[PDB]
């Protein structure tokens, strides 16, 4: 999975 | 409904009476939830994002209610700050993005224009920020540490980049480092009034 969380 | 990308796009969910904020994410393939129990059968497994990989554990079948919908399906557990609510249960509830509409079935990937270059990007709602691969842009750049799997990572902020996007323009900051993918963040998302709706 590629899981694209960004802060 | 509707639901703004001024703001991340925060929801309460309720697991098994668990209530938890997790964030509506199209950047997302999965859902990964914070570390919690849950009944069942599990089997170990890596994701990546920036930064690189982590371990969880992958839970089938799992009831999540998200805004008054039901959804169930795979929910991977393991050291995350946010809750992700991923496509594999936004398209179930009916997502999608709007600005045209966009739904979620397979990767929101889009090419866009930046330094007179084409190159593919994900629309990402899980991304205050735009991060691009390595690529040379014009301008001064400012180094800027972003927050990753295992720690901060590296990157260039380059600001008031144009950048053609599904037709719109936008003008604004992009970073340039070691993702996996290029991603188009809420940053961006917003001059070119895209929101979430059902």
């Amino acid at each position: 999975a590629t899981i694209m969380m960004q802060r | 409904p509707q639901i703004t990308l001024w703001k991340r796009p925060l929801v309460t969910i309720r697991i098994g009476g668990q209530l938890k904020e997790a964030l509506l994410n199209t950047g997302s393939d999965f859902t990964v939830l914070e570390e919690m129990n849950l009944p069942g059968k599990w089997k170990p497994k890596m994701i990546r994002g920036i930064g690189g990989f982590i371990k969880v554990r992958q839970y089938d079948q799992i009831p999540v209610e998200i805004l008054g919908h039901k959804a169930i399906g795979t929910v991977l557990v393991g050291p995350t700050p946010v809750n992700i609510i991923g496509r594999n249960l936004l398209t179930q509830i009916g997502m999608t993005l709007n600005f045209p509409q966009i739904t979620l079935w397979k990767r929101p990937l889009v090419t866009i224009r930046i330094g007179g270059q084409l190159k593919e990007a994900l629309l990402n709602t899980g991304s205050d920020d735009t991060v691009l691969e390595e690529m040379n842009l014009p301008g001064k750049w400012k180094p800027k540490m972003i927050g990753g799997i295992g720690g901060f990572i590296k990157v260039r902020q380059y600001d008031q980049i144009p950048v053609e996007i599904l037709g719109h323009k936008a003008i604004g900051t992009v970073l340039v480092g070691p993702t996996p993918v290029n991603i188009i963040g809420r940053n961006l998302l917003t001059q070119i009034g895209m929101t979430l709706n059902f």
